RNA sequence: GCUAAACCUAGCCCCAAACCCACUCCACCUUACUACCAGACAACCUUAGCCAAACCAUUUACCCAAAUAAAGUAUAGGCGAUAGAAAUUGAAACCUGGCGCAAUAGAUAUAGUACCGCAAGGGAAAGAUGAAAAAUUAUAACCAAGCAUAAUAUAGCAAGGACUAACCCCUAUACCUUCUGCAUAAUGAAUUAACUAGAAAUAACUUUGCAAGGAGAGCCAAAGCUAAGACCCCCGAAACCAGACGA
RNA sequence: CCGAGCCUGGUGAUAGCUGGUUGUCCAAGAUAGAAUCUUAGUUCAACUUUAAAUUUGCCCACAGAACCCUCUAAAUCCCCUU
RNA sequence: CUGAACUCCUCACACCCAAUUGGACCAAUCUAUCACCCUAUAGAAGAACUAAUGUUAGUAUAAGUAACAUGAAAACAUUCUC
RNA sequence: CUCUUACUUUUAACCAGUGAAAUUGACCUGCCCGUGAAGAGGCGGGCAUAACACAGCAAGACGAGAAGACCCUAUGGAGCUUU
């Protein structure tokens, strides 16, 4: 055994990246993923594009009949 | 590294237990040729440059460059303001949780060098206090060292204390060249 | 290597700067240290060059995580869905400003 | 030469260096001409002139022979009513 | 050492929904450690890859070599071993989808030469590996016609483009 | 102190990378990878000069091919589409003869009128004014 | 092959242990002492190594005649055959004169 | 041209 | 370390062989320039500008008699019993500038020192020390420790 | 997917301190480990040579009773290589620690065993679960070369430029060493892993300190002196001598 | 493997001879000759490198440098200016 | 007319000589103090291998090649041949 | 020997079992002429050319093996002889 920390941990590292390319994880929302605030992302999508955009109304235009109907089944198995 | 001895030895081909006849004849095997099996090229054989030990690492110097490091560190400590002053180090009692809310709420740092004059006339309720906290460390006046007052981020003198170091700092600047050690009778030393 | 690497024709994302121009630059997230030398040059662009960097590019979220760590890194996502993460370990604060601003420019 | 004696570990002096030549202080080696108590019942009188003078040595002789001794030969000495106590020191030299 | 092999019967999988097709069962079982080598024993193991389980009992039961009657032995068992633990129904309905042979660990002796020179000798050793699939053997593959010659052929005159320009 | 290399896998892989594609044992051994390995970065980089070579040659091989079709050489395109101070390139000139093919007429048949001046000029002694599309735009 | 598949236990270390946070106490004990005792004298280990320092062949030069009537024999006559050595190469073999 | 021969050397039996 | 040859094997001959020929430092006849250097009298010059100069500054009281023993206390001078020396020898430089009514001791003296030293009222004279007494003349407390 | 890979302990090294030193019975100098019979044998004595001197022939450092200094000085010497004092001076001293190794390392050592040799003598290799194995249908996998999964299609140091496209087109005389000069049909190399090779004085330079003084007695000094930093490899003969072992 | 045995030790014998000599990047850099039991090597010089100090260096105008003598040679040396 | 690493053009620039020499950086390891998904400033050193008919171990090539082996029948009792 | 032939055994080749050694820079390993460290599978100009095993041959790979024992060199050794 040879003594040191460095490459050990390099090596560690490089393991992770062949076991994520052997067993690629299942694609999720960006939301769901560290670093994400929806008031932030939604008035940098306005700016982006150089529109005088209605938060009220865009926030309305993401939400779909189909989140809003799962939403209430979440809320009714914990009754709330 | 002037008090540093590395211990650190290794054996070489002369020394490893064997190696004295030759492997095989010069010429006519059709392999390499060798004089022992102990040479640094084979398993098992000597160091070629390895440590040589014990070695010393010792060296001095001048005592007027030892003495103005101590100068600086204690201008430095104040200049950052690091340095404090007391006149005596008696507390109140002897509880090392309170020389630690002390210097908590004077903000003082997270590790503290206490110097007192003497190592018989300390108070025993900073003695008490200091012998079982790790970052809270009291020495004499004569240990004051560069590397602790770097290590600890306070500094805390005595009034005596201020006095001492100034004349044994001061008197390498005015000082002849030594006849002899200064260990030895002198005219005006000490004192 | 070109024979030991791939290789892509020049193009464009939705065609962009044909009717109009968009950044394709859509979120930086550094990882600065409180504590670290190496990231000395990440705090300092942090107090005063990221909040003018802002103001210029509105349409970029941009997310600054002070946490330990041994090697702050920026990492940058683009509208096309690339990610490309860098590191801004031991460098100036005029290394990660010219560095950032290279990352607004790609597509 | 001995760089490392085998008892005190220190370097050596050559005796054949110290018996031939002068070391002046400013850094001048000294000697004698070869041959000047050689053969003079066939040499001129000019030519015994030059033989019987000392004479100085250049920088690569100079730097051999103080390689050759070691420093207890390079001190300033003050002998008394020493013959060379004046050429141990330069006079209006320049670079 | 690794024995990986052996771990592969015992992965459960999800049960199945109502609408998705049935499952082929996989039934993996090897030998370990048998006295032969592998570069012959590859020769067997290439002659039964990709027939059935009845047709590759027939051919190991008439060949002369050795490794004939142990890969019989372990197509035997794992026969068995699908029906009684792996829920086959048909001890019939199954082919070899993987037959290769594997290196053991072997031993070294030695050989003795003439004018007392020598050579090291390795007792051989080799391992086994089958996998068994439930259903009939997949058809093979017809070889390339000539109009499938010709249709790859025009496919490669109507990718070509105009290169080192516009 | 014994100090002795712990990310020697790390070395030589940044080696090995680049010999992957490559065949027989030199895609993996790394006593033969590295010695092909070089052999390749020096290729690629002396195959700067050629293919910027292979590029003209490549060229005038089409824009020769689009003069014969007008009855005409090469020299003579070239060499007389310069004297009516038309600084097109070849690389330019290949893209016209196969995206533009009406436009490259027009110049070959310019080329031929500027050459066919030339010769006119060299039958008489000055006297004879030059050509029409002989002039030369003067620059000050 | 030839580097550890996991990662080493944690090496965790007291920096304000005794022997860290007295270090360097002393040092200056003339100084401050008024001469009466050298800070090589604070130095232990080997007795023909305190305050002193040499190259291989000085060194053992220096332990034969301090301890090398006290030594073991196998080890005193690799001492006298590492002087050998160390006077041939130091005297007689390198690159400059 | 002295009669040159090499005789035969064997490895440890362990082996 | 170069290609073969001795250069690169750290074979080179000893210094100052030059190849065969007969060695500079040997084709040289002998002579005795350093003949008898062991047993040659030294003495430390003493100049009356230093002098003069440790007097200015009171490192020597010319009150009291002047001897070896308080130029070395006042370092006006740094004698090497072990080198040969014998003591210090009063030199006439800066005779001129010299004012200074002294009663000195030294080993050895110029004509013109003493002039410079009788004609502002002082007295010079000359004293022999032996290398063992020079040796307690210079740093008497380090003999008073022996017992002696 | 096989073969394998990976580990941290065993202990070891250098110092310090302390002087060190047996046992049940029985057997053992004859052919040792052999209960029991007439004997008288007795110990001491300059090491040599390799090597250096570019040969060699006089000569060529080897702890010898206190660190330092005197001093590489006196002195010796084919007065060459090199060797080399003393008078005198006179210091410190608290075992239980480590900018030492961690299974090709560190003792050869799991052992002076196995094995080789008539004998003197030479002399190895290696181990790895877990709190529990009275949990063993157990501790996941991912990594060298070598193979397998998966033989091959004109043409060429095997690649590079590229290309819609693997190949086809174009370009291109392996590497190290050694040489006036090597694709050379000159040397070495099957490959993987690990191990495997620049050690220091003199002076000078650079950066601090103090300064006609410097230095923690010694020494140097007509700006010097003190301190630091930074320059000198590995394997290999035939041989020579001493003392043992062998008909 | 007896032109004189084997083992251990002196011994890390010696070898001007062969072989080998391990991270990246930039820069300057091809050399009259003398001596030597010396020509398979070494030392001095010459060339080359670094640091420092100082002032000239290269190129070159006239004028100028042998008689004896067979090639009445191509040229050189010296040299302000530039 | 073709035709270079010559030269121009757009941008950039320390980025093509052996031995030798000077300089700028640096992997890993230990120590001091920081740091705390693996780093920083320093101090140290058994501090870096595509080559020594190199050392040890593993596995290939030659090669499944060279080479090696059991007299006959039968009731396994026995008999037969040599 | 002219001048060889036939048969038997061994070897041989095929099947089965067991299973070495020297050698090996990497190889996708052709011919002619020319070139070149002066004798080219690898360079130049031409010719030839789907892929692949087995059995034979010994012209070449300056084929393998042994750091040429001939010759010279080394201020390298040794044996013998001698005014
Ligand atoms: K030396
Ligand atoms: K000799
Ligand atoms: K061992
Ligand atoms: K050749
Ligand atoms: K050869
Ligand atoms: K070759
Ligand atoms: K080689
Ligand atoms: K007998
Ligand atoms: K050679
Ligand atoms: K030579
Ligand atoms: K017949
Ligand atoms: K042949
Ligand atoms: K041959
Ligand atoms: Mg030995
Ligand atoms: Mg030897
Ligand atoms: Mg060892
Ligand atoms: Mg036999
Ligand atoms: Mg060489
Ligand atoms: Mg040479
Ligand atoms: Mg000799
Ligand atoms: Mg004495
Ligand atoms: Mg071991
Ligand atoms: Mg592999
Ligand atoms: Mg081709
Ligand atoms: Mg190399
Ligand atoms: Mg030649
Ligand atoms: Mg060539
Ligand atoms: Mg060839
Ligand atoms: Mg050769
Ligand atoms: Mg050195
Ligand atoms: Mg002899
Ligand atoms: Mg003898
Ligand atoms: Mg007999
Ligand atoms: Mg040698
Ligand atoms: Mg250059
Ligand atoms: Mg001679
Ligand atoms: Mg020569
Ligand atoms: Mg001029
Ligand atoms: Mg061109
Ligand atoms: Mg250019
Ligand atoms: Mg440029
Ligand atoms: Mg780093
Ligand atoms: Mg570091
Ligand atoms: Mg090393
Ligand atoms: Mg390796
Ligand atoms: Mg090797
Ligand atoms: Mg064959
Ligand atoms: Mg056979
Ligand atoms: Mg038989
Ligand atoms: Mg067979
Ligand atoms: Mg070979
Ligand atoms: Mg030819
Ligand atoms: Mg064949
Ligand atoms: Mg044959
Ligand atoms: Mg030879
Ligand atoms: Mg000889
Ligand atoms: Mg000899």
């Amino acid at each position: 055994v040879k003594k040191g920390f460095r490459a050990a941990f390099r090596f560690q590292k490089e393991l992770e990246r062949q076991r994520l390319l052997r067993c690629p994880p299942p694609p999720v929302r960006r939301s769901e993923k560290p670093n994400w605030d929806y008031h932030a992302e939604i008035q940098a999508f306005g700016h982006r594009l150089q529109e005088n955009f209605s938060l009220d109304l865009l926030k309305t235009a993401f939400v779909n009949s189909c989140y809003i109907k799962s939403e209430e089944a979440k809320r009714q198995q914990l009754g709330i | 590294n002037f008090k540093r001895i590395s211990y650190a030895k290794t054996k070489t081909r002369a020394e490893v237990r064997g190696g004295g006849r030759k492997p095989w004849p010069q010429k006519g095997t059709g392999r390499a040729r060798h004089g022992s099996i102990r040479s640094p090229l084979w398993r098992g054989g000597g160091v070629a440059h390895g440590p040589r030990g014990p070695t010393s690492y010792y060296y001095m110097l001048p005592m007027k460059v030892r003495a103005l490091g101590l100068k600086v560190a204690l201008t430095v400590k104040l200049a950052q303001d690091d340095l404090h002053i007391m006149d005596s180090l008696e507390l109140p009692t002897g509880d090392p949780q309170y020389l630690t809310e002390l210097a908590h709420y004077r903000r003082w740092g997270d590790s503290v060098l206490l110097v007192d004059l003497t190592h018989e006339e300390m108070p025993q309720s900073i003695v008490e206090a200091t012998s079982r906290l790790k970052t809270f460390n009291l020495i004499p006046a004569v240990g004051l060292n560069v590397h602790s007052m770097l290590k600890h981020q306070t500094l805390v003198l005595t009034l005596p204390t201020v006095a001492f170091l100034e004349d044994k700092l001061l008197w390498q600047d005015s000082r002849y060249r030594p006849l002899y050690p200064f260990s030895l009778p002198y005219s005006d030393f000490p004192r | 290597t070109a024979r030991g690497t791939p290789s892509r024709f020049l193009a464009s994302v939705l065609h962009n700067g044909l009717g109009r121009y968009v950044q394709q630059l859509q979120r930086l997230s550094f990882s600065v240290s409180r504590d670290g030398a190496s990231s000395r040059g990440a705090r300092e662009f942090v107090e005063r060059e990221v909040i003018d960097f802002a103001r210029r590019n509105p349409g970029v979220v941009i997310y600054v995580n002070s946490r330990p760590c041994c090697v702050p890194r920026v990492v940058a996502e683009y509208l096309n869905g690339a990610v490309r993460e860098e590191s801004i370990h031991c460098k100036s604060v005029e290394e990660i400003s010219t560095l950032v601003q290279k990352l607004a420019d790609q597509s | 030469l001995t760089y490392f004696s085998a008892r005190k570990g220190k370097r050596k002096t050559v005796k054949a260096v110290i018996d031939r030549f002068l070391r002046l202080h400013c850094g001048l080696w000294v000697r004698r001409k070869a041959g000047y108590k050689k053969k003079l019942w066939k040499k001129t009188p000019a030519r015994k002139k030059r033989l019987r003078e000392f004479v100085f040595c250049n920088k690569t002789q100079s730097k051999l022979l103080d390689k050759m001794t070691t420093s207890f030969w390079k001190r300033r000495n003050w002998y008394v009513d020493d013959p060379y106590q004046k050429y141990h020191d330069r006079t209006n030299l320049k670079v | 050492i690794s024995r990986k092999w052996e771990k592969k019967n015992k992965i459960v999988y999800p049960p199945q929904l109502p609408g998705e097709p049935r499952r082929p069962a996989e039934i993996y079982h090897c030998r370990r450690q048998i006295k032969y080598s592998k570069d012959k024993m590859w020769y067997l193991a290439k002659l039964i890859r990709g027939m059935s389980i009845d047709q590759a009992l027939a051919q190991l039961e008439f060949n002369d070599k050795k490794g004939a009657k142990i890969i019989k032995e372990v197509l035997l068992e794992a026969q068995d071993m699908a029906v009684r633990d792996h829920n086959v129904e048909f001890r019939s309905n199954l082919y070899i989808a993987e037959s290769t042979s594997g290196r053991g660990q072997c031993l070294k002796r030695i050989r003795y030469h003439g004018r007392g020179r020598f050579g090291i000798m390795e007792k051989v050793y080799c391992h086994y590996f089958v996998k068994l699939v439930e259903g009939p053997p997949p058809p093979p593959e017809p070889p390339k016609t000539a109009v499938a010659h010709a249709k790859e052929y025009i496919q490669q005159l109507r990718s070509r483009t105009i290169v080192h320009t516009l | 102190l014994r100090n002795r290399v712990t990310d020697r896998y790390f070395r030589i892989q940044e080696v090995l990378k680049h010999a992957r594609h490559f065949r027989g044992r030199k895609n993996r051994c790394y006593r033969l990878a590295v010695r092909t390995v070089i052999r390749a970065f020096v290729k690629c980089t002396k195959a700067r000069y050629l293919k910027k070579k292979n590029m003209r040659t490549l060229w005038i091989n089409r824009i020769t091919a689009a003069s014969q079709e007008h009855g005409l050489k090469y020299p003579a395109l070239i060499g007389n589409l310069v004297k009516c101070q038309v600084e097109l390139n070849r690389k330019v000139l290949a893209d016209l003869a196969i995206y533009e093919p009406k436009t490259f007429k027009s110049l070959a048949a310019l080329a031929s009128r500027r050459r066919h001046e030339g010769f006119a000029a060299a039958l008489g002694d000055g006297k004879e004014p030059e050509g029409i599309f002989s002039r030369v735009v003067q620059y000050h | 092959i030839g580097i550890r598949l996991t990662l080493p236990p944690p090496k965790v270390v007291d920096r304000w242990n005794e022997k860290r946070a007295m270090f360097g106490v002393y040092d200056n004990i003339g100084i401050l002492g008024n001469f009466e005792k050298h800070p090589k004298e604070l130095i232990r280990g080997p007795i023909w190594l305190r305050g002193w320092k040499g190259n291989e062949l000085q060194r053992c030069i220096r332990k034969r005649k301090m301890v090398g009537s006290r030594m073991f024999a196998d080890d005193l006559h690799n001492l006298n055959k590492r002087i050998r050595y160390l006077y041939k190469h130091f005297n007689r073999h390198g690159k400059f004169r | 041209t002295k009669k040159r021969f090499t005789p035969p050397i064997y490895q440890p039996k362990f082996k | 370390r170069g290609h073969k040859g001795e250069r690169q094997r750290g074979t080179r001959p000893r210094l100052g062989f030059e190849g065969g020929q007969t060695p500079f430092y040997i084709r040289i006849p002998k002579y005795g320039f350093n003949e008898g250097h062991s047993f040659r009298r030294q003495y430390k010059p003493l100049s009356l500008n230093r002098l003069q100069y440790l007097i200015d500054l009171g490192r020597v009281d010319p009150s009291q008699p002047i001897d070896l023993t308080q130029l070395v206390n006042g370092r006006g001078v740094t004698i090497q019993p072990l080198k040969r020396d014998y003591g210090v020898q009063l030199v006439e430089e800066g005779a001129d500038t010299f004012t200074a009514k002294v009663n000195i001791e030294v080993q050895l003296a110029s004509e013109l020192a003493i002039a410079a030293i009788e004609k502002n009222g002082g007295v010079v004279t000359t004293a022999f020390y032996d290398p063992r007494s020079l040796d307690i003349v210079c740093k008497p407390v380090p003999f008073f420790l022996r017992g002696q």
